[PDB]
RNA sequence: GAAAUUGUGGCGCAAUAGAUAUAGUACCGCAAGGGAAAGAUGAAAAAUUAUAACCAAGCAUAAUAUAGCAAGGACUAACCCCUAUACCUUCUGCAUAAUGAAUUAACUAGAAAUAACUUUGCAAGGAGAGCCAAAGCUAAGACCCCCGAAACCAGACGA
């Protein structure tokens, strides 16, 4: 509820909307298992979607660990200095590019 | 399943040990009524529900069911490039490592059925060979199984297992009603 | 025991977690804090739809004070801007009465003027003219 | 002892992270966490502005001479930013100057000054670094970096932009990033100064060759302790301006600063301005 | 050892070469198989020259000279993942690494 | 096949790949929740919550439906009534033309068992084969057949087709190794005599009229002259044509099987019959 | 705190066991071996259920039966209670 | 409720579990009889070391400020404003001034086939004999609790 969780105010960071809209998302780093069901999605991505969404978004840099990790996941680092961290465990490749893009 | 036998028991509240007494009597103390101690609520009381005896989950799906799923599994070994046919097994050396060796080179997998008929007419160096290796197994055709093959990445048959193999499971198809059991002679069946 | 529960602690932390800010024991015995929490939650989606009622009444408060200040009564400064056919909802007038009261101000005038010609129109029962903000823009 | 694994692992580490929580490190610079390539960085950096420039041109404006000297020293155990940062801070500086005075220019020219100053000083500067990850690709000696050193740094950037792109661009730029910052921001907060009243007749003798006097409007109060004494500003029978305060004095000094206000085009009114 | 294989680059006669050695006539790519031995000599004697082995998946398929020929034709790498994802235009924004 | 194919993509069939076809595995549903649990499918109070439900009939304390109805002789003697598993022409035929039971040779029950036309079972009490005729008519096996019962117009049908149709009796001891008789062999007796009908099948099996083979061969041809006046078409005489040898051939009573006699001991592995000499033995035999 | 600090010494685990390497040889020994044997003689178990599924009640009434005879009397006892339980809440006290 | 007749391990527990059991001891009982609890270092205590800590309730570090099911909407602000008749059970109907519950911890309650449905297998047959079969039969899957009398009787032990 709105008096357990801390409040905010709306802003946008350093005036994005009046000269130039920065893409505000600096790295995703996707951690990702060789062997292992967790990261089949996550796999299939790296394969073949994450080369387009990097092309059109040329302000992230991108990289891929393929960590022998049990729990994929895909860590999105911001401009301000915050970092949100997020699962990408056992999810179909459209639902993760999904999420990407809401990164 | 069908071989297993779970051992596992727990004690109903009749056996275990005493307490056929009432704890204090049941209208007078200011306390819950109860009747034994040792009845499930109680600390080292009964099991409510517990696993008890030694219970047996065995069932026998239909041997024409079981063919079948035999067949069906040959027929993935051969589909997926993992079945090997063999004009017979024979090492010239009957080394553990040269057969590791030989595998690797063929891109076999990681662990290889090794399928060779009778038991009694097995080549000694294949033997030698397999017996150290904890991958690479030896069995006799009347015993291999849908199972096994699963867990091995690859099968290895000879021919004279193929055939044998080939004789037995279309025999399953084409055939009458059991009537009595096939232990017993008939004329064709031996 | 064949399987008991290794995992418990977490779900007694989950709902603690939302009871951590309660009074006394409420947020730390977890039998206590269960009820709390979920008549919390309740309270929550029930007082959506409060807020709502109250930050009109709020509105209606800021400009029927705005409108007393010209005066003029709330319910006649909304009908003349509905016979306008100016359509501003009672956030934004409520906004125009605190930051731009020039703007109300001329708003409440139109209003005034409105109210005038329709008292006007009910004196004499039909014509001429209809006066000049009455009228309406016919689309079609 | 209970039989699971799952849950153990969980425990463990929400341990962690309370231990986190409690005694946090020494933040570290990014260079030094694992994911992370300092060419390819640079490039993202330079795309997502959305102008382009040459990398090796601009490499060099974030190698700081502190940071050298301590390679230098590790080796005993470059081009540096100067040359770019110089360049960056006076074009910055002529830039502002231009465009405060295209928009406002009853503005007298040491407001115009201070003005520049608040832009391009110690702090909003450093701020629009960080918002922009300047600190992340620069490198110096120590850390978290200095605000002078993030403050040269960005400098040698806008350097580097110019001698790349262009002029026009470089202003473009500054006028996007550094001049959005006095958006809410009213004059005062940006130029503080003390005593309006003298500035304000020193403005009026300018303008029209005469002297305000100090008639008050309105109070409620004035006894109570929290008055509300409503101040002006007249000249020649016609108010100038009109200042709010708890005391008289206070009022008559917010009246002066709205009459400045007024004078050098500014107000809470002003005009949006283009982008 | 490797899986790689390029089809050539002649082929197309080579392969009619081997079948006229074997066994000549008009039509050789609507040649039938069907003879075990004929089969055996063939493919065998391919695989030896090519150095890829025709599949026992596969082997039931190509009844034909033709079918043989379509199978060659068609490529096989090996590469490893990494390597492939290395050689796939990764523009500057990818770095991706491999932590074996 | 496309299956096929495509399975040579895809991993390898694993035992981490394995999963049950959906709908043969339905869902447990266990009293755990919201939904399942508090009063758990049981309702409140009473009787049902508790178990405790008296049984099943019951109604109440009014008198019980199943307990309402008079007594009646329905399922009076039922475990002493002969039951006969019937086989129609028109299945018969059917075996014929499949290759199952050869007409070239005599159809005894036995043959007919190892085809597998009828099943039969002697516990269950069924005393063999009955002749029925729902292939009346679209019928052509000219064949010899040992039958526990025969209905008239069956009988004709094969008569006309130029067969032989006999009925015989089987007690169920006797039934029970006609059956199975490798079974029976195994088990190590000797080959018993088999009785005759018990006292209500005699007057059935010494008439010529229902084909019995206690009745007397002398009015056997006056019976098949009636039926063929009777139901049209001409007996054809047996002795002309070339089966006659076969078709004579009649199982002379006590005797079970069609070559074996009763004593003999048929020893299975290392192929021999064992016989059983000694006076009075042969004699019993032969009673 | 039921919750533990220590995460526990590291399961191992070989897969390839003389035991697991060959689960399920033999079995299936009729289908393809002549029907010499039965499968559900390959099963090595309690005598009472050896190829015999059963039920609670049964279960303990074959147990009675087969070997019963050749029981400890303190656990005949219980067995013969357990039966009495048994039937009484099966033959009566549930539901339909 | 018959008969003939037929014929050298563990998908276990692991210290409230597993045996009542570190013990039939202590303790209770005239007696028969009932009948517990609990331990946890390291290679080394012929190393007393020093750290491993961090985690239940209860406390402490840290008493309190008008107003009210302990909160929610909020708000610049913890309160102050507005909204808001704890829960379970049992009830036609409970804030009820109806039951229960000091709190934490761990333990503590749906288990059985006929007959249906489902998906496999085979199919005028099915089923590893026997059983069923006017489309069947074989196969698995999926339904059916816990606590509580006063009592009755058998055999001991007590004046
Ligand atoms: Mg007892
Ligand atoms: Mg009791
Ligand atoms: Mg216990
Ligand atoms: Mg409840
Ligand atoms: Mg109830
Ligand atoms: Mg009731
Ligand atoms: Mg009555
Ligand atoms: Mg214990
Ligand atoms: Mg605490
Ligand atoms: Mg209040
Ligand atoms: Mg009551
Ligand atoms: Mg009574
Ligand atoms: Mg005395």
């Amino acid at each position: 509820t709105a008096r357990g969780t801390p409040s905010r105010f709306l802003a946008s960071v350093l005036h994005n909307g009046l000269g130039r809209y920065v893409q505000q998302l600096q790295r995703l780093s996707f951690s990702v298992s060789r062997d292992g069901a967790s990261s089949r999605g996550a796999r299939e991505f790296v394969e073949r979607e994450v080369i387009d969404f990097a092309r059109r978004n040329p302000g992230v840099v991108i990289y891929v660990n393929s960590r022998p990790c049990c729990v994929p996941r895909v860590v999105a680092e911001y401009l301000n200095g915050a970092v949100r961290e997020e699962s990408i465990h056992c999810k179909s490749v459209e639902e993760i590019s999904t999420l990407v893009q809401k990164l | 399943n069908f071989k297993r036998i779970s051992y596992a028991k727990t004690k109903t509240r009749a056996e275990v040990r005493g307490g056929g007494r009432k704890p204090w009597p049941q209208k007078g103390t200011g306390r819950a009524r109860h009747g034994s101690i040792r009845s499930p609520l109680w600390r080292g009381g009964g099991v409510a529900h517990g696993p008890r005896g030694p219970t047996s989950y065995y069932y026998m799906l239909p041997m024409k069911v079981r063919a079948l799923g035999l067949k069906v599994a040959l027929t993935v070994k051969l589909a997926q490039d993992d079945l090997h046919i063999m004009d017979s097994l024979e090492l010239p050396t009957g080394d553990p490592q040269y057969l590791t060796e030989l595998a690797h080179y063929r891109r076999w997998g990681d662990s290889v059925l090794l399928v060779d008929l009778t038991h009694e007419e097995m080549p000694q160096s294949i033997v030698e060979a397999t017996s150290r290796l904890k991958t690479f197994n030896l069995i006799p055709a009347v015993g291999l199984n849908v199972h096994s093959m699963l867990k091995h990445q690859t099968l290895v048959l000879t021919l004279p297992t193929v055939a044998f193999l080939e004789d037995k499971l279309l025999w399953q198809d084409s055939r009458y009603r059991p009537l009595y059991p096939f232990s017993l002679p008939y004329s064709d069946f031996p | 025991l064949r399987n008991r529960v290794t995992d418990r602690y977490f779900r007694i932390q989950e709902v603690l977690k939302h009871a951590r800010h309660f009074r006394g024991r409420k947020n730390r015995c977890y039998r206590l804090a269960v009820r709390t929490v979920i008549r919390a939650f309740v309270k929550c989606t029930k007082a959506r739809y409060l807020k709502k009622k109250n930050m009109r009444t709020l509105w209606i408060n800021r400009i029927t004070a705005a409108s007393q200040e010209h005066g003029l009564k709330y319910p006649a400064l909304i009908g003349n801007l509905v016979k306008c056919q100016v359509e501003l909802n009672r956030k934004v007038l409520a906004d125009l009465a605190i930051y731009e009261p020039k703007t109300f101000k001329s708003l409440a005038a139109l209003a005034s003027r409105r109210r005038h010609e329709g008292f006007a129109a009910a004196l004499g029962d039909g014509k001429e003219p209809e006066g000049i903000f009455s009228r309406v823009v016919q689309y079609h | 002892v209970k039989k699971g694994f799952r849950a153990a692992f969980r425990f463990q580490k929400e341990l962690e992270r309370q231990r986190l929580l409690r005694c946090p490190p020494p933040p570290v610079r990014r260079s030094e966490k694992p994911n992370w390539d300092y060419h390819a960085e640079i490039q993202a950096f330079g795309h997502r502005l959305q102008e382009n420039f040459s990398l090796d041109l601009l490499k060099t404006a974030f190698v700081n001479s502190c940071y050298i000297k301590s390679e230098e020293a590790k080796r005993q155990q470059l081009k540096s930013n100067q040359e770019l940062s110089e360049q960056g801070t006076s074009f910055s500086q002529t830039c502002l100057t231009q465009f405060l005075e295209d928009e406002y220019p009853d503005m007298p020219t040491e407001g115009i000054k201070n003005l520049v100053d608040f832009l391009t000083g110690e702090e909003v500067v450093c701020h629009v670094a960080r918002n922009l990850a300047v600190e992340q690709l620069t490198l110096s000696e120590e850390f978290p970096v200095p605000p002078a050193v993030l403050q040269q740094t960005f400098f040698a950037v806008i350097g580097a932009l110019l001698q790349s792109s262009g002029p026009e661009r470089t202003a473009l730029f500054i006028r996007d990033f550094l001049i959005t910052q006095m958006t809410g921001k009213e004059l005062f907060e940006m130029w503080k100064i003390i005593n309006p009243m003298g500035l304000l007749v020193e403005e009026l003798k300018k303008r029209n060759v005469s002297a305000p006097e100090s008639r008050l409007t309105r109070q409620s109060g004035g006894t109570t302790a929290l008055p509300l004494y409503f101040v002006g500003l007249y000249c020649d029978k016609k108010l100038i301006a009109e200042g709010p305060g708890e005391t008289v004095l206070v009022a008559e000094e917010e009246a002066a600063r709205v009459a400045l206000r007024k004078l050098y085009g500014f107000t809470e009114n002003r005009r949006p301005w283009n982008y | 050892r490797s899986r790689a294989y390029t089809p050539p680059e002649d082929l197309q006669s080579r392969l009619e070469s081997y079948v006229k050695e074997v066994f000549l006539p008009s039509n050789w790519q609507d040649i039938s198989l069907e003879d075990s031995r004929l089969k055996f000599n063939l493919l065998a004697h391919l695989a030896d020259d090519l150095g890829h082995v025709v599949p026992n998946s596969r082997l039931h398929q190509m009844c034909r000279v033709r079918d043989v020929l379509d199978f060659y034709n068609v490529p096989i790498q090996d590469r490893s993942k990494f390597d492939e994802l290395s050689a796939s235009n990764l523009p500057p924004n990818l770095k991706i690494t491999w932590s074996y | 096949a496309r299956a096929l194919d495509l399975l040579r993509g895809l991993p390898r069939v694993s035992l981490a790949n394995l999963k049950p076809n959906p709908g043969s595995k339905k869902p447990e549903r266990r009293p755990r929740g919201r939904r399942r649990g508090r009063k758990c499918g049981r309702g409140h109070k009473g009787e049902r919550q508790r178990g405790t439900r008296p049984r099943l009939g019951f109604e109440g304390g009014q008198t019980p439906f199943y307990i309402r109805i008079p007594k009646y002789g329905f399922n009076e003697g039922h475990s002493f009534r002969r039951q006969y598993k019937p086989l129609s022409l028109n299945r018969l035929q059917y075996l014929i033309d499949l290759g199952r039971v050869d007409p070239s040779q005599p159809i005894d029950l036995t043959q007919l068992v190892n085809g597998r036309g009828v099943t039969i079972q002697p516990l269950k009490r069924d005393y063999g084969v009955q002749l029925v005729e729902e292939g009346a008519d679209t019928f052509t096996a000219k064949v010899n057949i040992e039958v526990q019962l025969a209905s008239e117009l069956a009988i004709a049908a094969i008569e006309k087709n130029g067969g032989v149709v006999t009925t015989a009796f089987y007690d169920p001891r006797s039934l029970d190794i006609v059956c199975k008789p490798v079974p029976f062999f195994l088990r190590g007796q000797p080959i018993p005599k088999r009785m005759l009908p018990p006292e209500e099948l005699v007057p059935y099996y010494t008439d010529a009229k229902n084909r019995g083979y206690l009745a007397d061969p002398a009015k056997f041809p006056e019976a098949r002259l009636e039926l063929a006046r009777k139901y049209g078409y001409i007996l054809p005489d047996i002795t002309k044509d070339e089966l006659f040898k076969m078709l004579c051939t009649r199982k002379d009573p006590r005797q079970i099987f069609f070559g074996l006699a009763p004593g003999w001991v048929v020893n299975m592995a290392d192929k021999k019959i064992l016989k059983p000499t000694d006076e009075n033995l042969l004699k019993y035999y032969t009673s | 705190i039921g919750i533990r600090l220590t995460l526990p010494p590291p399961k191992v685990v070989d897969r390839w066991n003389e035991k697991r390497a060959m689960f399920g040889v033999y079995d299936n020994i009729g289908i393809l071996g002549n029907f010499e044997k039965h499968p559900k003689e390959l099963i090595r178990g309690p005598i009472w259920l050896r190829g015999w599924k059963g039920n609670e009640l049964q279960r303990c009434i074959r147990k009675r039966k087969m070997v019963g005879s050749r029981m400890f009397a303190d656990d005949l006892h219980n067995l013969n209670k357990r039966i009495r339980y048994l039937y009484k809440h099966f033959n009566r006290h549930g539901k339909f």
